RNA sequence: CCGAUAACGAACGAGACUCUGGCAUGCUAACUAGUUACGCGACCCCCGAGCGGUCGGCGUCCCCCAACUUCUUAGAGGGACAAGUGGCGUUCAGCCACCCGAGAUUGAGCAAUAACAGGUCUGUGAUGCCCUUAGAUGUCCGGGGCUGCACGCGCGCUACACUGACUGGCUCAGCGUGUGCCUACCCUACGCCGGCAGGCGCGGGUAACCCGUUGAACCCCAUUCGUGAUGGGGAUCGGGGAUUGCAAUUAUUCCCCAUGAACGAGGAAUUCCCAGUAAGUGCGGGUCAUAAGCUUGCGUUGAUUAAGUCCCUGCCCUUUGUACACACCGCC
């Protein structure tokens, strides 16, 4: 999962943006859920230009 | 002699009763949704009406025609609006049709006796939240 | 602190005490006149309205809430 | 010249004392027709005293549930008042209320947190606005206090209370009070 | 001089306009009116025994200031308040058959007739007597 | 003109099996009579053509008997049909209107016939809770504590 | 064997007091005397040039 | 009270006062304007702010050595 | 944020932003909004005015056969930024008072890292594992249940009365909805019958076109009530009538007539709140075949105290102590 996502988070900045940031939650390992977040760059979240400066699937 | 185009619209808004104002050349009438002013039912607050023509006399209204159609709001809010209405037309009519120095000794016996004559309210209202039943109260909680 | 048991009715006995003295305190009232005669209170109204009609009692308000009478000009 | 209700100028009144005289507006300029105007008098920290002391009773005078916004039935109350104390003693309406505010509001109080002595445990005095304002919510509840489950009405009620206030006669609501509040500083001061 | 029932206080002109009906006999009263109350949501009967001749009187008067009026204007009109007693108070509707009967009756009296849409209004007679009962009642009060 | 009290007011009546005090208006003072209500009491008099703003005591002997046997017959006297209690009658059928202690023993008639049939209603009657569908979690305490 | 009631005129607004603000505590001078100031504790809302009633001549004067 | 500006307006305040500072006065309402063409402000309400400081800086900066 | 500063240079959050409200007689506009003017009228004045007054009566996009946006609506824009004066301040950041100003703190929405064994597998053709799978935990139908009552708690509605109830008269709102792919079910003017719920015939509206100028409530103005558990309060219960549906009993709801229960302001405690605020007071939407005491919003009337504090309950930064780290509901 950590390696996917690298390569994942590379490949965004490499086509060029300001920020990134992944989330990948879930019974990751054991039976306890965890939770990896590999965050980069500017990412804002607060106030109205959130709504067309992000793009979130 | 009959002369046309002599005419002032001049409103006057408080608590969502929009008040319209319509100034004339002619006698001095006073007449409100077509009918006068002392024929009106909140006689508590008859006084209300009669304060601007008891501040200036009824000398400056002579040859000046009020005519007050009035359509929103709610009783005493038409009150106040009908109230701004007055002075405002009256002041504008004689802003652009005397000499403005007449509107300056005229308007400072309105504004310091009441600025709600001249100036309107701008509170209105305020939107109820979820978190109780009004604007700003909450919903009573319990914790046992 | 139990009751009033005002007298709905005149009797004679209070009724020559309307005409005597009643008219002649500025503050007559209908509630003042029920508790100073013993009298309902609907009945003051209705026997003031009569003190009204002989003339001899001053109205000033004539509320449906707050009717306010007084005595004749006196000096 | 201002003719409160059709009469009764305020031309004619005075305060007893200079304490008060900053706070009672029966001023000509603070003279109005009708005791009643949005006039958002409230807006800040001393802004409500250049508000006319009738109308501050006005608003005082609504309370308990069944009055909170009827302003219209306070008028009509407030003003058959004062022509009933204008027919009883014969003079202003507004002498006899200005008279009863200087009468009724006390000139001391008591407040304390921890371990008080009787009710609080030291003794301070007022301000000249809490005595305006102590004075005119001392009428307002008197008169209906008195008016609860009788046949008098609260333009009457009202009326004997600022008739005894003005005076003092140690049966006002408002007197009555002012001795316990007095009575008891001086026992914490 | 001129005299229009919008420069006259309504209430005492439906007040003179009552007996006016009162006096002149030509104004058709059921036999039930005695009974009935003026409203479901109205919990008592009321007061007057002329309560028709006052009814009758108070619609001429709102036909003069805008026609058109139907039963369903009359009824909300006429609206009070329903308490319910537990329940939370809600605004009801009067007796529609009441305004119903009240309009018929009036063109016994020949005074209101049905527009060429919905809707009813005064004739230009009944409005001749709108007016004149509103200069004597004028006078009356002024002096 | 608010005259003296008359020399033959009763300050209380006797009607059927009830006393009225004479002390209060006589629209409202008929109404102390069990099954005479506000409304009912109020339409009697517009049919007996008394005068409404007089109290109860000052009334005349035969003013009394003939508003008495008005409501207790109210078909021939143009009261409503729909104006009763008794319309319909479970047991004979009738438009009947009762104002008295035999509404008592009625009601008690119709109660003990529910419970004959040992109906739900009249099952519910008998063991004292209540019949109108209404929760019982949380109300009706009052009666039993 | 008793004294008269006063009045005093503020003169400055020196600092809240009470433990919750309550009270307010204010230097003061008398009108019986120019030179004669004191300070005093005074509940409700008080500022400059106002002048306010005094039942006793010398109460309490702590510095906070 | 809470009323004090933020790095962001300041910032850009001391950038154009010592790179414009001949096309300036102390004048708001030219100051904001003189803003519009040389910089970018994307709110309306975030122009008067920078230029509301500005008339502050430059009333100062007749009288003493500011940093800029 | 200014400042110093072994830190420099940044980033998110705060701010900033969007929406809402407050002024724009400045611009664009309008037969799905009107307003002024003119002309027909309708009525009153008439002694006599005569441009006398009123009309939500008709008209002047019934296309050449009046104009305008002031009120209405919605776009482009403007407008307030501590701007100006004084005082305090390192005179920096900034703070207070005042003039002019519609506005000198309008309300929200969004909202950081990190975490909780907080809630949802009963929102899902989200889902792992386990269970069941024809005598089924699938699935359909009939009935009952979810309502059931010696009691305790919470969220609330109605009250306790005259600062009121009833009766009649006068008479002012803004949110917003309205006829359906499945899926049948809209909002309603007008007239007539009935006392009422309702019923019938007729229109309009897929909507600034019609309900609707939303004739709301509160409130105001007069009558009665008269301090009584009274005409306050209407709980419980009987009889009768209708509406929705296949079905109303365990009363769906609504209407009328019947009895009129406690309740006379509420002990120990405690909730919410600083201006259009609370409270009063109704009106929309959600739920709906039938429906609101709930909830979500809107409108009307409209205050008192306060411009403070750490006292209680807590929160943030720094120092401090710790035998705590499942973190004081600790450990012992
Ligand atoms: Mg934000
Ligand atoms: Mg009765």
């Amino acid at each position: 999962v950590r390696r996917a996502c690298y390569g994942v988070l590379r490949f965004i900045m490499e086509s060029g943006a300001k920020g990134c940031e992944v989330v990948v939650s879930g019974k990751l390992r054991g039976q306890r859920a965890k939770s990896m977040k590999f965050v980069d760059g500017l990412m804002i979240h607060s106030g109205d230009p959130v709504n067309y400066y992000v793009d979130t699937a | 002699s009959k002369g046309p185009l002599q005419s002032v619209q001049v409103f006057g808004r408080k608590k969502t009763a929009t008040a319209v104002a319509h100034c004339k050349r002619g006698n001095g009438l006073i007449k409100v949704n077509g009918r006068p002013l002392e024929m009106i039912e909140p006689r508590t607050l008859q006084y209300k009406l009669l304060e601007p023509v008891l501040l200036l006399g009824k000398e400056r209204f002579a040859g000046v025609d009020i005519r007050v159609r009035v359509k929103g709001g709610g009783h005493v809010a038409q009150i106040y609006a009908i109230r701004q209405s007055i002075s405002k037309a009256l002041v504008a009519y004689y802003q652009k049709y005397v000499d403005e120095a007449s509107k300056k000794e005229i308007k400072d016996i309105l504004i310091q006796y009441d600025r709600t004559l001249l100036v309107a309210d701008p509170r209105r209202c305020e939107s109820k939240k979820f978190g109780g039943p009004g604007a700003r109260a909450r919903y009573q909680k319990s914790y046992r | 602190r139990d009751k009033l048991n005002n007298l709905v009715l005149f009797d004679k006995a209070t009724y020559d005490k309307l005409c005597k003295e009643v008219p002649n305190y500025k503050l007559i009232t209908p509630a003042v006149v029920s508790e100073r005669l013993k009298i309902r209170g609907s009945l003051a109204r209705a026997a003031l309205q009569e003190l009204l009609s002989k003339g001899l009692i001053k109205l000033v308000s004539k509320h449906r809430a707050q009717v306010i009478y007084t005595r004749n000009t006196k000096g | 010249d201002i003719k409160l209700f059709g009469k009764w100028s305020t031309d004619d009144v005075q305060i007893n004392d200079i304490s008060l005289q900053d706070y009672i507006a029966v001023k000509e300029k603070y003279a109005k027709y009708l005791p009643h105007s949005a006039g958002r008098y409230a807006a800040k920290r001393f802004r409500k005293a250049q508000c006319p002391i009738v109308e501050r009773l006005t608003n005082s005078m609504m309370m308990h549930g069944r009055n909170n916004g009827k302003k219209l039935m306070t008028v009509r109350i407030v003003k058959h008042a004062f022509e009933i104390i204008h027919l009883l003693t014969g003079e202003n309406p507004l002498q006899v209320l200005v008279n009863a505010i200087i009468n009724s509001g006390p000139r001391e109080d008591s407040t304390r947190i921890g371990r008080a002595g009787t009710v609080r445990r030291q003794a301070v005095d007022v301000s000249p606005l809490r005595r305006v304002n102590q004075a005119i919510w001392l009428l307002c509840t008197g008169a209906r206090e008195a008016a609860f489950r009788n046949i008098k009405t609260i333009a009457e009620c009202l009326a004997d209370e600022l008739i005894n206030a003005a005076k003092g006669s140690s049966n006002s609501y408002a007197i009555k009070k002012k001795d316990e509040l007095e009575r008891v500083a001086k026992s914490n001061r | 001089p001129g005299v229009t029932v919008k420069d006259v206080n309504q209430q005492e002109f439906v007040r003179a306009l009552a007996a006016f009906l009162k006096k002149s006999g030509k104004l058709k009263v059921p036999e039930w009116v005695d009974t009935v109350k003026l409203a479901k949501h109205k919990e008592l009967a009321p007061y007057d025994e002329n309560w028709f001749y006052t009814r009758a009187a108070s619609t001429a008067r709102h036909l003069y200031l805008r026609g058109g009026a139907g039963v369903g204007s009359m009824t909300k009109i006429y609206g009070g308040r329903q308490r319910n007693g537990v329940m939370p108070s809600h605004f009801s509707r009067g007796s529609k058959s009441v305004a119903r009967r009240v309009l018929q009756a009036l063109e016994g009296l020949k005074m209101v007739e049905k527009d060429q849409d919905g809707g009813r209004k005064l004739t230009p007679q009944g409005q001749r007597d709108l007016d004149r009962i509103a200069g004597q009642v004028a006078a009356a009060n002024k002096k | 003109m608010s005259l003296v009290i008359p020399e033959k007011f009763q300050h209380i009546l006797r009607v059927l099996n009830t006393n009225i005090d004479g002390r209060r208006k006589i629209a409202f003072a008929i109404t102390a009579i069990k099954g005479v209500g506000r409304r009912y009491a109020h339409v009697v008099l517009r049919k007996a053509d008394i005068d409404l703003t007089k109290r109860a005591g000052e009334l005349t002997e035969d003013e009394v008997e003939r508003v008495i046997t008005i409501m207790q017959n109210p078909r021939q006297y143009k009261i409503p049909d729909w104006f009763l209690n008794r319309q319909k009658d479970v047991k004979d059928g009738k438009y009947s209107q009762v104002l008295a202690n035999g509404l008592d023993n009625k009601l008690r008639e119709d109660l003990e016939r529910l419970k004959k049939i040992r109906a739900h209603r009249g099952l519910r009657h008998f063991w004292g809770l209540r019949v109108r569908g209404q929760h019982t979690k949380t109300t009706g305490r009052r009666g039993r504590t | 064997r008793v004294q008269p009631i006063k009045l005093a005129r503020v003169t400055k607004v020196l600092g809240r007091t009470g433990s919750q603000g309550q009270c307010t505590q204010v230097r003061v001078e008398f009108m019986d005397d120019t030179s004669r100031s004191i300070i005093r504790n005074v509940k409700g809302p008080v500022r400059e040039g106002d002048v306010l009633t005094l039942l006793e001549s010398e109460r309490e004067a702590r510095r906070l | 009270m809470g009323r004090v500006r933020t790095k962001t307006v300041k910032k850009a305040a001391r950038v154009i006062i010592e790179k414009y500072y001949t096309r300036l006065g102390n004048d708001f309402h030219t100051n904001k304007r003189v803003c519009e063409e040389i910089a970018i402000i994307p709110s309306k309400k975030l122009r008067n702010k920078i230029a509301g400081y500005v008339t502050h800086l430059m009333k100062r900066i007749q009288r003493g050595p500011v940093r800029g």
